[PDB]
Formats: C-alpha cells, structure tokens, sequence
C-alpha cells in the first residue's frame, strides 16, 4: 500500500516521482537523506525508513535509491516485489541504470509509470507485453494483459522455432577456517531463450528423484532438488498433481525453473593456503589448489581470490600456473586461471612487504572466493528427458539446452 | 561453439514411460 | 519564459504544442512550481493525440490539489474522455478521474464511474475497480450513496480474472477502513 | 523577402478564421454546433465545461468554441476572450425571465475593451415555438443597434429544422472576409 | 495423356482426405472437433444436426463430420456413410450404462457392406475423470481385436487438455496415407 514511489539520485535530488495515493505529502522526501544518513553512521541505516507516521522502504539501485513512500500497514513484501519489477522493467527498456536515462526517457518513464501501478496496486508488469502498449518511438492494449495467458503473446510467428535452454549450476560452497563447509548447497537455474511461432505449451521433462521414484524408476540418477520454483507460466497444479510441468512458454529469456538443493559430493576445487605473515616484517602465501572436479570438465577462467594485506606493498608472486596479479582496489591477489584441467594442482608462493608501523585499525580477514566456471559439466547429475512442444498448427520444434557449471558462493573462510 | 558447454537438442518426453 | 512558454501553449500548432507540453512537464520534474500555468494548459486538453493528452492529465493530477478552483474546468473534458471508443483513453481518463483530488469534482463524476462499472472492456473494468476505491477512501459517505459495493460483490463473480483480482483488492481496501 | 508562397496558398484557399459559442444553458449550443458540424440533433447533457469544434465552409476552418450558460461558469468567458476572432451569442427566446439575465451577460461580455474585434452574432436559437419572437422584437428588446462600433447580425436558426445556418455561416464569412 | 500436372501437384502436397466424426450425445464430439479445428474448448449445446468442418494439417485437409448421438440421429449416420472415407469413434467411458449402448451402435455401423474402406479410429474421450478405464479395458470390453479385416486404433484424448490428438492425427495419416 505505496502512497508515493518516487526515484531519487545519488545526491539526494529525486530523479522522478509519482504518487498514486496522495496519502503523504511530497515534501517528506527531503528528509529522507538526512534520515538515511543518520542511520548509515549510526548502523540503523535499513531498506525500511520511517519519517514520523510515513516509512520509507526503498531499496539502492545501480544509481538511485527507490524510495517508495507509504502511511498505512502496507505490505513491504508487496513494495519490495513492485520495486523489483520496475526494475526489471526499467532494465528491459533501458540497456542502463544511470540518471543518464531518468532525464533523457521521462516522456515513456511517466507513462509506464502510471500504467504499472494504480492507486499503489500494481496490475501489469511484463515488459515484453508491456512494451506493445507504451513506446518511446497509443493502439489499443493487447487482449494477453486482460487474457489468462499473460506471459504468451499471441500472434507470434517466427521463420524456424528454435529454443535455447541454459542449465547454469552455481557451486556455493561456505568452507570455515577450520578446513570444514558449512554450507555447500548447489542452485539450479533452468533459464531458456524460447523462439517459436505461435504460443507452445512446452511439457517440460526431467530425470527428477520424485519422478522417478513415482514412475518405479527410482533406481538411476536422479535429481533430488529440495526446492523447485516453477515460472509464471508454469502451472502450479500441474506440478502439484504427479510433477506435469507444463507451462507455455514465452517469446524470448526467461527463467522457467530454479532448483535448488543441498550437496554432500566432495568440492570440485580444494584450496590449501598457508599464510606465513612476519611481524611487520614480510609475509608468504602457500597457496595449494587442488582440482577435486572431473578431468574430462575444464574450468575456463579459474579466478581464485586470495585477500592479501591492506597495507602490502612491493609483492612478489611464485606460482605454478595461471597469471596471479593483486589488485590495489580491491586489494587482494587475484589467482586467474585461464584453462583449468580437471585434477590440476597449482602451488603459489606469495611474498609481499609490509610496513613498519602497524596500522591504526584491524581490517579483517576476508575469505578466499574462487570464480571457477566449468561449462559442460553437471555436477547435480540431473538430466533433461524431454520437452513437450505442443502447438494447434502442429510444427516441428528443435529444442536446445546447455549445461554451465560456475562457483556461486564458493568463499573460503580465512584463518 | 559457446563459453560455458556447448548447446545440446532436447527430446520431446519420457519415451520409455509410455 | 513564463510569457514564451504561455504563448507557444497558446498557439494553433501541434509541434509547438508538444513542445510546450514536454517541456512544462520537464520543469515539474526538474523541480519548477508550475501550477500557475494550469489555467493556460487548461485550454489545451481536449487533443487528439494520445501522447499530450497524458500529459496533461499528469500534470492536473499533480497540480489538482495546488488549484482546486481552476480544477472546475476539467469536468466536461473527462466526461467526454469517457466514452471514447479506445479503452486506453477510457482507462486513462478514469485514472485520472479517480486521481484528481479535488472534494468538488468527484461529485459528478458518479455517472462515468456507474458506467464504466459495466464496463466490457477488462482494462476498463479494473480501472472502474480502481476508481470506485479511490473514489470510496476519497469519500466513504459518495460512494455508499452511489451504491457501489453492489457492483463490486458482482464484479468478483464475472469473468476476466485480473479484474476479479482488481475488484477484490479493492473491495479488501474498503472494508479494512471500514 | 519573398511571398510566393502565400500567395499560392491563397489561390487556393488559405484563410480558416474562428468562432466562438456562448450562450445560456439549454439555449441549443451544443445541439446547434452538432448540426453545424455533424448534420444531426445529438442529444447532450448539459455542458458542465465546454466544447471545442471546427467547421470545415467555404475553403475556411470556423473552429466554434462551445460556451456553457451556467452560473459557474459564465465568469469563466474571460478565458476564451484570449486568442479569439470571433464571437456569436445564441438567444434564448423560450425563457422570459432568462431573456433580461442573457441581455445583462452580453452587456457585461460586450463591455471588455480586450473583446473588441469580434463582431456582434446574435442567433436566434429555440425557433420552433409558437411564443418565440420574430427578428427585430428581440433585438428591439436587448438594444443591439446602441452598440457603437459593432457589427451585429441577427439570424433566426431552428433547432429541429436548422432553417438560417447557411445565412448566418454566409453573413459571418462576409462580415470576417472583406475579399471577393 | 499426361500426368506431369499431378506430380507436380503432389511434389508439393495434394492428398487431403476425409474423416468422420460419430459418437454418443454429451460425449465430446463437438468440443474435441473445436479444439482440432479451434484450439479451443467452445461449449456446444446438444448436436440436434451435424456439425461439418475441415482439419488442415501434414498438408492434408481432414474434413470432419461431426455426428450426434440422439436416439432420432442414430439411424441418420447411413447418410453420412455415402462418399465417406474415413470414419472416428469417440467412446464414453464415464457412461456405464450408455457403454453398452455405444458398443451395440458401433457393432450396428460396422455391419454395413457399403462401410467397408474406412478404418477404425476410436478415441478415448472423457479422459478427465478418475472411473475413466486404461486404453485396453475400454478396447477389450468393446471387443477391438475381433473386428476381421479392421484397421482399429485406439487413443485417449482428454477433452480438457486436449493430449493424444496429435498422435490420433498421426496414427490416422499414416493409416491413410502409405507413403514416405
Ligand atoms: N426540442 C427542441 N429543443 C431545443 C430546441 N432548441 C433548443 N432546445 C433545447 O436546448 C437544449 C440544447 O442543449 P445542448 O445541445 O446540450 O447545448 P446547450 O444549449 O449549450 O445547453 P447546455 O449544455 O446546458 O449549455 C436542449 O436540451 C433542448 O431542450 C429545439 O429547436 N427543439
Ligand atoms: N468438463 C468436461 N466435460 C467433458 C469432457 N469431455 C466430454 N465432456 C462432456 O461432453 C460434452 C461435449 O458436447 P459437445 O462438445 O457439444 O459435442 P458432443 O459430445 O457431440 O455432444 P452432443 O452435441 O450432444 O452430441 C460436454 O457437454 C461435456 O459435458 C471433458 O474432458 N471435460
Ligand atoms: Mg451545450
Ligand atoms: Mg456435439
């Protein structure tokens, strides 16, 4: 229940506003910054504000702050959701987030702006479709926003009817100083780029553990994803019933299905770092990667991230393989693999100075990530079976997917 | 070719489920 | 400036006037207290260009409330726009209807509300929906006269669900100030 | 400089002109501006704000400015005195009583030194009733001949019939046009 | 003579075909019929008539004739069987006691002489409902395998999602059609 999404900048000025309520005046904005101020040097600073009786919950964009006001109990999941789709939205018609855009595309901002939401109720946000209705270069609204199938424009014809399918892992791994993960889960994300003529209903299937496990074939691999989030245009029943995922797909990329589940396999990299740090005098890194991946699967651009001092200066890198710089921005040693055979071992010895003076203030010790990404390999061992491309005309559809493997949060905890 | 595995066809359904 | 921007809102041409309209719009935005000139972009409402017309309806909804009283200009213009043939405009001039802020213009408006209540169109159904809430938090004791609540209980059991959705959302926005 | 180019336009036809349309409440107005532009008696509530129209005669655009009567928004004239060539009152013959707060309304507009070159158009609208007057009676009464310096029409226009549209569209375009 | 019009006709498509549709009332002969032509599920009241339409697809029109099951219509099927081609059973299986029915209809319309060249096709209609049997149980109740010199195929449709019609229509063509 949103009295007034305004978009603000970097410098407090608000790069847009529109009230759909009026419940709030327009003038409490100007205590937003001083109130998100106050709270990032006192460490209240939240996504959440509140200026009296009116909260300012607004999140930090690449480079304004949302900031979205509000009076009543209104639903901050639902203002959080609203924030993200104009985002989306915003992203989808412009290829950058910067005040660039905001003063140059306000005669199209505004527009879409009114139409997203009504009296903080938002009631459109699918850009493909929404791009048929508002146009920076007015028709009637097409029938699919006011039709059930809203994510399936109709009318689409295409030369040939190609779908690209991305099966992306992302390898999260929270292994503490003690040598011991913590949290190892693995993400799926099933994101496919549909391009066909007409609108399939796509019958997507999969070598699940439920599946087969109710089919009687529970004796292969099979995926057993913990969580499953089905897309917009996948029927929730359908899923709930016996697994029938079955869902129209949409013109163009989008994300279909996420899986997500726990893993107990061994970690695909195993990272023995050694930090032999003088007193103010030098320091040493024995950094020891070892490949615990496949050998057939090689991990292109392998960036293992080594945190070295704050304050080191004049380093000197013995490694093995792979170009190791440090990065004076981000200060740390920047371990970058550009080919990495499975069950390879790189062995570095670091050695860097260090000032006399200790430093004023601790820094801390940030943890080791590695940016390991090994494309076709899958580690979850789930396979695609098959996908049902059913259309009225009847065609003939060549489906394709991909299979990435990549590290997510696969951090190292320092010691 | 393609960064990241390269695409492969999918089959349509379980064609030994029936 | 003033007087320029005033005279090319005040000319014959679209080009110009499209101009006048992106760049009043412009200086709302840039932070310019331009309510003085709604009585001069009073005159230039009715147009048949889509795109100038939102904006108008734009900046009297943000300078409705600022000139309540040069907002009694506006009643016969949104009461055309109610009928027109494209349910854009339609959903549009009951938006903007509905957003205007104004104790002394909502009072007739009830009739476009009532007919767009009936409303084939499903964009026209949810922006009645839209408006008979916004019309009921304006003022509780208009929309119980104008017996409302009636068309909302039966707008949840028609067809188009997102005007079902539309109608129940705001049927819950009434009774939770109820 | 060089006007070649006007001068071809007004071989062909290049003046529109304008138009105004006031008048009291329920005076034919908005009926009498759907017969001039459409062709038919549209039937319309009263005009709460106004109505802007064009009317297409004689190679010139008479764009006609809808006024209402209401007491709201008979102050609200001054408004479209800005930019306007032209003016024409619609009389309402069928209300006695109006017929004196109608005469002291064109006074009081009349009396505007900025409305100075728009002529005087006196329609005599609600010609279909026995207890209408004729053509000199009404202007007997509301004095049209003691306004120096201002050039007064009067037609009798029928709401039903549209009888005396073309006269008074012809008179207007002679009195706007000092050309062959 | 010459033939090179035919073959040129047939290099790119020119077999088309004929189908029938038969079956009891209230049995999904006109929703599945909307949906092959439509795509749709379009409510239909009873089929008091006939309901013709045609298929286009593998570049070979399937004219449909849907058919109703009334009692006053069951005997009106012999008009149908006349330049017939092909011929569709839809069963009933949340009927148990109209399966009795449709299987003496069925025995009845294929006892005739004159309906010899069009196979069998029969659908497995009202695939939606749990008391809905297999695809054996309906066929070995209906007694399938006993037809001599019957092409029979069976295949369940659900009238609600509309799967097994494309199989339905493959199985068809290639019963019909015995080329590459
Ligand atoms: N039947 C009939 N009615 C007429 C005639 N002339 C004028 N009227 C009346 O005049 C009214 C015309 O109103 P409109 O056409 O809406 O325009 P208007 O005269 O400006 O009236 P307002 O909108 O209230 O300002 C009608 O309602 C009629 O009742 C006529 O010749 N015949
Ligand atoms: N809800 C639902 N009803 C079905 C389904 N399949 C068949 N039916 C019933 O079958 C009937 C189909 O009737 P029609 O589409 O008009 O055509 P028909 O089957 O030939 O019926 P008649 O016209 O009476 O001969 C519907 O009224 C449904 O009640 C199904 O899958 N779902
Ligand atoms: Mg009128
Ligand atoms: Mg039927």
């Amino acid at each position: 229940s949103a009295s007034a999404v305004y978009v603000l900048d970097l410098k407090g000025k608000v790069l847009i506003c529109r009230n759909y309520r009026g419940d709030v005046d327009m003038s409490e904005v100007e205590h937003f910054m001083p109130i998100l101020m106050e709270k990032e040097e006192e460490g209240m600073l939240s996504p959440i504000l509140a200026h009296g009786g009116v909260r300012f919950m607004w999140i930090k964009h690449n480079n304004l702050y949302l900031v979205a006001t509000s009076k009543k109990n209104a639903c901050v999941s639902l203002v959080f959701s609203f924030l993200y789709k104009v985002v989306q939205v915003f992203s989808e018609y412009f290829k950058e987030l910067e005040e660039e855009s905001i003063r140059d595309n306000f005669v199209i901002i505004y527009e879409l702006l009114d139409e997203l939401m009504d009296f903080g109720y938002p009631q459109t946000t699918d850009s493909k479709i929404l791009q048929e209705y508002i146009t920076q270069e007015a028709p009637r609204p097409p029938a699919t926003v006011t039709n059930a199938v809203s994510w399936r424009s109709e009318g689409i014809k295409y030369r040939k009817n190609e779908v690209f399918l991305d099966v992306i892992e992302a390898v999260n791994l929270l292994v503490s100083a003690n040598g011991n993960v913590l949290r190892s889960e693995i993400v799926g994300s099933i994101k496919m780029r549909v391009f066909l003529s007409g609108m399939p209903e796509l019958r997507l299937g999969l070598n699940d553990k439920v599946l087969f496990d109710n089919t009687g074939r529970g004796k292969s691999k099979s995926v057993e994803l913990e969580d499953v989030k089905f897309h917009q245009c996948v029927r929730l029943s359908r899923f709930e019933n016996d697994r029938t995922i079955s869902f129209i797909p949409p013109d163009g990329e989008f994300e279909l299905m996420s899986y997500r589940l726990n893993t107990h396999v061994k970690p695909l990299i195993w990272i023995e770092s050694v930090i032999e740090k003088h007193s103010h005098s030098r320091i040493e890194y024995m950094v020891k990667a070892k490949s615990q991946f496949k050998r057939r699967s090689t991990a292109n651009n392998v960036e293992i991230h080594i945190p070295v001092p704050n304050d080191a200066d004049s380093p000197k890198f013995k490694t093995t393989v792979g170009s190791v710089k440090w990065v004076p921005e981000n200060s740390e040693i920047v371990w970058s693999v550009k080919s990495f055979p499975g069950g390879k071992e790189y062995l570095m010895r670091a050695h860097f100075g260090l000032p006399s003076v200790e430093a004023e203030d601790k820094e801390g010790k940030p943890p080791i990530s590695v940016k390991f990404e090994i494309p076709y390999f899958t580690t979850s061992g789930i396979q695609v079976r098959y996908l049902k491309i059913i259309e009225k005309s009847g065609y003939q559809a060549l489906p394709w997917v991909r299979y990435i493997t990549q590290n997510g949060d696969y951090q190292l905890r320092t010691q | 070719d393609r960064k990241g595995g390269s695409y492969s066809q999918a089959a349509g359904s379980d064609s030994a489920q029936s | 400036e003033i007087f320029e921007l005033k005279a090319e809102l005040n000319s014959d041409k679209k080009e110009k006037k499209k101009e006048a309209v992106k760049k009043v719009i412009a200086s709302m935005t840039v932070g310019k207290d331009v309510s003085a000139l709604f009585p001069d972009v009073v005159n230039c409402m009715q147009t048949d260009n889509l795109e100038l017309k939102k904006l108008v309806y734009l900046y009297l909804m943000n300078y409705a409330k600022s000139q309540p009283d040069m907002a009694i200009m506006a009643v016969n213009t949104f009461v055309k726009d109610c009928e027109d043939p494209n349910p854009l405009i339609r959903a549009l001039a009951v938006r903007t209807m509905g957003c205007i802020r104004v104790d002394k213009i909502t009072e007739y408006l009830c009739e476009p509300l009532r007919k767009c209540l009936k409303d084939e169109d499903p964009y026209v159904r949810k922006t009645a929906a839209v408006c008979v809430a916004k019309l009921h938090d304006i003022n509780a004791q208009l929309v119980e006269d104008q017996g409302f609540l009636d068309t909302l209980k039966d707008l949840i059991s028609d067809s188009n669900p997102m005007v079902v959705a539309n109608a129940v959302a705001a049927l819950s926005e009434i009774a939770e100030s109820h | 400089g060089n006007i070649f180019a006007n001068l071809f336009k007004g071989l062909f036809g290049k003046k529109e002109m304008r138009i105004l349309m006031v008048g009291l409440d329920a005076a034919g107005k908005t009926t009498i501006l759907y017969k001039l532009k459409l062709g038919e008696i549209v039937t319309t509530i009263p005009t709460i704000g106004f109505n802007v129209e064009t009317v297409e005669y004689k190679n010139i655009s008479f764009t006609v400015w809808d006024v209402g009567g209401q007491d709201k928004i008979r102050p609200l004239w001054r408004h479209y005195f800005q930019n306007t060539q032209g003016l024409i009152f619609v009389v309402d013959s069928n209300d006695r009583e109006r017929v004196n707060e109608a005469r002291e309304e064109l006074m009081r507009m009349l009396a505007e030194d900025e409305l100075r070159d728009a002529v005087l158009l006196v329609f005599a609208n609600k010609q279909d009733l026995p207890n209408a007057m004729n053509a000199a009676e009404i202007t007997d009464k509301l004095g049209l001949h003691s306004l120096r310096h201002r050039n007064w029409y009067i037609q009798a226009t029928c709401a039903t019939s549209g009888d005396g549209l073309y006269e008074g569209l012809d008179w207007l375009s002679n009195q706007l046009r000092n050309q062959k």
